[PDB]
């Protein structure tokens, strides 16, 4: 229980893109109470495999950070959109058909012009003027927030635990959450 | 598929390997031969695993679409009904599934 | 200067514009025009805005900094975690309560010794934080007491594991040891998990360090964080603990280059297209 925990699984928020609170993987446990030596030792060990992976997935996956769970994840650490520039290809020239136009031609319909041999070339930026900032989406929270492995649980002084386990704590408040 | 929990379902045997394969090999001959009188088939527990990764997507996409006619015509003996039965990119369409 | 109670002291009482009398060089320096920028900004205003500041600089006003040197005792209370944030108004009417009872020359004296004195201490604090040794030296040097400093064999890794015991909680500031009762424990860092426990590491430890499905798991917990600061002369290359710890200091730069393999496996792998539940599965099955 304290050499061989149950990991802490996170519950996401897809709202405000957070981790709500981890409890524990009480859904997943497995039954040995009616198993012996020969059988409990090897469960503990099965125990003690899927702790050693989460570990190992913890240090290849989750993003080092100080405070578990922070409430707004910087720009430079959230997956942002990187798309292409934008090619537009211009349709018409606009100085060749005021020249018909003013000359008496009538244009209608739609080089593209027979009278034009110009083409004009846009490109645009396709991405935002700002990165985004504050909120990991679904695929981030998969990578980041690898169920915790919490050795010898609460045995420090008080303000030395995972408070950001509880669904109701404020980081920047330290304090929990009521109901106003 | 993922790596958390492929110590007990594979232990368990819901994600593994079949019973010709972690059993003994002293004992998939043994049921083999006796299989026409003792079997031991049902007695071990066979993972059948649905995989994960490059058979179906996560993106925006329907299964059934509704397609309204482009160009209907009603004669006194006959109906026409023009449709376009547009396949967007990377799909595909069996015409078994489509119907009127 | 952000965490400095004085200056503090100074966004919360100090005028925000120039009095002729906590800045009287400034502005002499604006009513007799000798300034580098706007030199006659002072010319142009009315007689109430131009000679009303000429009376307060030629005989300039008293004032009281009693509130201005209690509020930087205040605000320095308040920043060493001595008080409570919503005590803050409550200890100071307190504070200016008893210096109005006992108001002296050797008060307002022993407040200015004291808001230099509070400058200190809230440096001082801030100075210990980033260093985070205090705290924790004493406690692992205290726990190092009850443990013996002869075990009988493999006594070379023992001398140089518990040296490099005391290299984790020197160059890591924010890990700590302590007492809860009978066993001492070690945090790698505040409010964080993976705490061992140093008595029940060490009584596991003891009769394994000359050996050449035994090991606690919270004793290997202590052997992959103390892999890091223990060389490969540190211990042993046959000892069954020593054989580990270069194992462990394997496994701990595997696991800083499959986080680098991580990141460039699924980068181009959205890019080239791909489903995005099936690329960070296939690339940890790929790296586990």
């Amino acid at each position: 229980s304290k050499e061989i925990p149950t990991p802490y699984m996170w519950s996401y928020q897809p709202q405000m893109g957070l981790a709500a609170g981890a409890a524990q993987d009480y859904s997943t446990r497995i039954n040995y109470m009616s198993a012996g030596p020969h059988m409990i030792s090897r469960v503990n060990g099965i125990r003690a495999h899927r702790n050693r992976i989460l570990l190992e997935q913890a240090a290849i996956t989750t993003t080092p950070r100080n405070n578990l769970n922070p409430r707004s994840w910087p720009a430079a650490l959230v997956y942002q959109e990187s798309p292409a520039p934008t090619t537009v290809v211009l349709p018409r020239d606009a100085q060749a058909e005021v020249q018909m136009t003013n000359s008496g031609a009538q244009l209608a319909g739609g080089g593209r012009p027979s009278f034009t041999p110009r083409q004009a070339i846009l490109t645009l930026q396709t991405s935002s003027s700002e990165p985004r900032s504050g909120g990991i989406g679904t695929l981030q929270f998969i990578e980041e927030f690898v169920p915790s492995v919490y050795f010898n649980p609460f045995s420090g002084p008080p303000g030395h635990y995972p408070d950001q386990f509880i669904p109701n704590f404020d980081a920047v408040k330290d304090s929990a959450d009521g109901y106003d | 598929a993922t790596p958390s929990m492929m110590p007990q379902w594979s232990y368990m045997h819901i994600s593994g390997q079949d019973a010709s394969e972690y059993l003994s090999p002293g004992l998939v001959q043994f049921a083999r031969a006796t299989e026409t009188y003792f079997s031991l088939n049902n007695k071990f527990r066979n993972p059948t695993v649905a995989p994960t990764h490059d058979v179906t997507t996560d993106r925006s996409q329907r299964l059934t679409l509704r397609f309204i006619p482009v160009d209907r015509e009603d004669t006194a003996y006959s109906y026409k009904a023009r449709f376009t039965l547009a396949v967007g990119d990377n799909r595909v369409l069996d015409m078994a599934s489509t119907y009127f | 200067d952000a965490t400095d109670p004085a200056v503090r002291a100074a966004l919360q009482s100090q005028p925000s514009g120039l009095n002729s009398t906590d800045d009287w060089r400034q502005v002499m320096d604006r009513i007799m025009s000798l300034t580098a920028r706007n030199p006659d900004a002072f010319r142009q205003q009315p007689q109430a805005n131009r000679l009303s500041a000429i009376l307060e600089a030629v005989v300039p006003a008293r004032a009281n900094p009693t509130h201005e040197k209690v509020l930087a005792i205040v605000n320095a209370l308040a920043e060493n975690r001595a008080i409570r944030p919503d005590e803050a108004g409550l200890v100071y009417d307190a504070l200016l309560q008893r210096v109005a009872r006992y108001n002296s020359g050797n008060v307002q004296t022993n407040l200015d010794r004291l808001v230099g004195d509070v400058r200190e201490a809230v440096a001082q604090r801030e100075r210990a934080q980033q260093q985070g040794n205090l705290g924790s030296m004493v406690a692992l040097n205290a726990f190092l007491s009850t443990q013996p400093a002869n075990v009988p064999r493999g006594q070379e890794d023992y001398t140089n594991f518990v040296s490099a015991l005391r290299l984790m909680v020197t160059e890591t500031p924010q890990s700590e040891v302590y007492q809860s009762g009978p066993d001492y424990f070690f945090q790698t860092s505040r409010q964080g998990l993976q705490t061992v426990n140093l008595s029940q590491a060490f009584k596991n430890l003891q009769g394994l360090w000359g050996v050449r499905s035994l090991l606690t798991p919270n004793s290997r917990l202590l052997l992959l964080l103390i892999a890091p600061f223990t060389d490969s002369g540190s211990v042993s290359r046959d000892t069954y603990l020593g054989h580990l710890l270069t194992l462990y200091r394997e496994a701990i730069g595997q696991a800083h280059v499959d986080e680098h393999t991580f990141q460039e496996i699924t980068s181009v792998s959205r890019a080239l297209g791909q489903e995005d539940t099936g690329s960070l599965e296939a690339t940890l099955n790929y790296l586990l």
